[PDB]
C-alpha cells in the first residue's frame, strides 16, 4: 500500500471521514470478555478431569485424561490467543487516533491552493512567480507529510495484526 | 465407579454449554467491527477483525462437538459398568 | 551526455537515490523513504532505464546520480518558465483534472538550473518528460543567453520600442490591474502615463499583456544551512505585437523596470535577479 503515491487532498480526506473507532473499541470489550469467560471454561474443564480422576484413578480414567490431553493445550492455547485481541485492538485504535492527529487538516490543503490562486490571479508583471513557487512546495510538503503519516499508519496496524495468529481447530477426545 | 462418570458428563455439558453461550452473546460486537475511516489501512484491520471473529466462532462450534462427543462417551461408558452386575 | 526520463521515471531514480524532492517547478511526484522500494522493480519505466544503462542492475549511472545530487541539495537554483502564447504559471484548466496532477500545461517548457559548489546542471521539462545533463554558466550573461535562447526558440521577437522607466511597484500592480479590469482599452492607460511612463510604452506593454506570443519568467532560489530563499525580484520577458518587453524590480516601497528586451538588458535582469539573493555572492555560496 503505497499511499505516498496519493496527493494529500486524498489521504487527509480519507482518514478524517468514517465513523471513529467506537465499533473497534466495542469489539475490544466483547472479545476481552470472551477472554474472560472461557479461561474460566479452561478452569472448570481442568478442574472437572481432576475430579474424576480423584473419584476412581484408575486404568480407565487415566487412559481418558491421556485421550483429553490433546484437547487441554489446545484450550490452553486457545486461552494465549483470547489475551492478546483486546490488546491488539488497542493499539489499532491508537494508530488511527494518532493518524489522524498527524495527518494535515484539508483546511491548510485548501487554503495553500486558494493563496496560490490569488497569486495566480495577480500575476500579470510575474512578480509573485518566486512565491508561487514556494507555495508549490509547501503543497508538496503537505503530500510527503501525509505519505509518511500513512506509512506509519501501516506499519503499526500490519505488526498489531501480525501478533493476532491463527484459530486453530480443537483436536477430538473421544 | 460408574457415577463419577455421570457427574463428569454432567460438567461437560455445562461447561459446553457455558462456552457456546459466551460466543453468542458477544457475536454482534467482534463481527459488527468497521473502518475507523475511508483509508486502506482502516479497512485492512476491520475486515482482519471481523474474519477473525468470525473464524473464532467456527473454532468455537467445533470445540463444543468434541465436548458433546466426550460427554456422551462417558454417558455410554458409565452404562457399561452400572448395568455390568 | 545526456538523458529524458518521463515524470515515473524521474520519481523512481530519487528514489533509488533517496532524493526526496528537487525543484518544485519540475512537479514531479516526492519521494517518501518507507521500508521497501522492490516494488519499484514492477514499474515498466524500471526496465526502459535499465537498456538506456542509467540503471546498471539496481545502481544509477554514477554520472547521471552526480547531476541528481545538485538538484537534490543545490546551494543556487535559477528558474525559467518559459510559454508558447499566455504564461500559465502551470494551471492546466481542465475541471477533470485530478487533484495533485503532476501535468504541466502543454504550452509550457520548465528550466530549472542547479548548482552545487561549481557543478552545474539543468534540469528541463516538457510535456511529461525531463532532460538532465551538465549546463555550462559563468556569468549572469551565460544564464541570460541561455534563456534568450530558450525564447527565441518558441517565437522570435525583437526588442519592443519603448522608452525604459522605473515605476512604483505597488501604484503599478493597482493601475496594471485596474488596466486589464477595463479591457486594456486604450482610453484607460491615463494612470500608467501619470506614472511618467511613455505613450509608446503603454502600447507595447498592452499588447505584450492583452495577448502576448510568448512569455518567460526567470527567478532565482539560495539555500544555506537548512533554510532558504528565492530572489526578491523576478525577470519577466513578454512577446507582443509591438516587440519583447522585459520586466523586473530592482535590487532595494519597491521599482518596477519597465525596459525593452535587448541583450543587454535581460543581462542586467538576470544579473539583478541573482543579486537580490538573500545569501549573498551567487556564484560561490554554500
Ligand atoms: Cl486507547
Ligand atoms: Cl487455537
Amino acid at each position: 500500500m503505497h499511499f505516498e503515491a496519493y496527493p494529500p487532498e486524498v489521504n487527509s480526506a480519507n482518514i478524517y471521514a468514517g465513523p471513529g473507532p467506537d465499533s473497534m473499541l466495542a469489539a475490544a470489550r466483547a472479545w476481552r470478555s470472551l477472554d474472560v469467560e472461557m479461561t474460566a471454561v479452561q478452569r472448570s474443564f481442568n478442574r472437572t478431569l481432576l475430579s474424576l480422576m480423584d473419584a476412581w484413578a484408575g486404568p480407565v480414567v487415566m487412559q481418558l485424561m491421556e485421550a483429553a490431553k490433546p484437547f487441554v493445550r489446545w484450550l490452553t492455547d486457545l486461552c494465549v490467543q483470547l489475551s492478546e485481541v483486546e490488546r491488539q485492538i488497542h493499539e489499532i485504535v491508537r494508530a488511527y487516533e494518532w493518524a489522524h492527529h498527524d495527518m494535515v487538516p484539508l483546511a491548510q490543503i485548501y487554503n495553500n491552493r486558494a493563496e496560490r490562486q490569488i497569486l495566480i490571479d495577480n500575476n500579470l508583471l510575474g512578480q509573485f512567480t518566486a512565491q508561487i513557487a514556494d507555495l508549490d512546495q509547501e503543497y508538496d510538503d503537505f503530500w510527503d507529510e501525509d505519505g509518511e503519516v500513512m506509512r506509519d499508519y501501516r506499519l503499526r496496524v500490519s505488526d498489531a495484526l501480525s501478533k493476532l495468529t491463527p484459530w486453530k481447530a480443537p483436536p477430538p477426545i473421544a | 465407579n460408574p457415577e463419577a462418570l455421570t457427574v463428569a458428563a454432567t460438567e461437560v455439558r455445562r461447561i459446553r454449554d457455558r462456552a457456546i453461550q459466551s460466543d453468542a452473546q458477544v457475536a454482534p460486537m467482534t463481527t459488527a467491527v468497521r473502518p475507523p475511516a475511508a483509508d486502506l489501512v482502516s479497512e485492512k484491520a476491520a475486515t482482519f477483525l471481523v474474519e477473525y471473529a468470525r473464524k473464532y466462532r467456527q473454532t468455537i462450534a467445533a470445540a463444543a462437538v468434541v465436548l458433546e462427543e466426550f460427554a456422551h462417551a462417558l454417558t455410554t461408558g458409565a452404562d457399561k459398568y452400572a448395568t455390568a452386575e | 551526455t545526456d538523458i529524458t526520463v518521463n515524470v515515473d521515471g524521474f520519481w523512481m531514480l530519487q528514489a533509488l537515490l533517496d532524493i526526496r524532492h528537487v525543484a518544485p517547478e519540475l512537479r514531479c511526484r516526492p519521494y517518501v523513504s518507507t521500508d521497501s522500494n522492490d516494488w519499484l522493480n514492477e514499474h515498466p519505466g524500471m526496465a526502459v532505464m535499465r537498456e538506456q544503462g542509467i540503471v546498471v542492475g539496481d545502481t544509477v549511472n554514477e554520472q547521471v546520480a552526480a547531476r541528481m545530487r545538485v538538484l537534490a541539495a543545490p546551494d543556487l537554483e535559477v528558474v525559467a518558465l518559459l510559454s508558447r502564447g499566455k504564461l500559465l504559471y502551470g494551471v492546466v484548466d481542465n475541471e477533470d483534472q485530478p487533484p495533485g496532477s503532476r501535468d504541466i500545461p502543454d504550452n509550457e517548457f520548465r528550466v530549472v538550473l542547479a548548482r552545487r559548489g561549481q557543478h552545474w546542471v539543468s534540469a528541463v521539462r516538457v510535456g511529461n518528460d525531463i532532460t538532465v545533463d551538465d549546463v555550462s554558466v559563468s556569468d549572469s550573461a551565460s544564464i541570460a543567453a541561455l534563456v534568450i535562447d530558450g525564447l527565441e526558440s518558441i517565437h522570435h521577437a525583437d526588442p519592443a520600442a519603448i522608452n525604459a522607466v522605473n515605476v512604483p511597484l505597488e501604484e503599478m500592480l493597482e493601475a496594471t490591474k485596474s488596466w486589464q479590469e477595463s479591457g486594456f482599452n486604450v482610453f484607460s492607460g491615463g494612470d500608467l502615463r501619470r506614472m511618467g511612463i511613455s505613450a509608446s510604452t503603454v502600447a507595447a506593454l498592452g499588447q505584450a499583456l492583452s495577448d502576448p506570443a510568448a512569455e518567460v519568467a526567470v527567478y532565482a532560489r539560495q539555500y544555506r544551512d537548512d533554510a532558504k530563499g528565492p530572489s526578491a525580484s523576478v525577470l519577466s520577458l513578454k512577446d507582443g505585437s509591438g516587440g519583447r518587453i522585459a520586466l523586473y524590480q530592482q535590487a532595494r516601497e519597491a521599482w518596477l523596470a519597465i525596459c525593452p528586451a535587448t541583450p543587454q538588458l535581460v543581462q542586467v535582469g538576470v544579473k539583478t535577479v541573482l543579486d537580490t539573493l538573500p545569501y549573498g555572492e551567487w556564484k560561490t555560496h554554500s
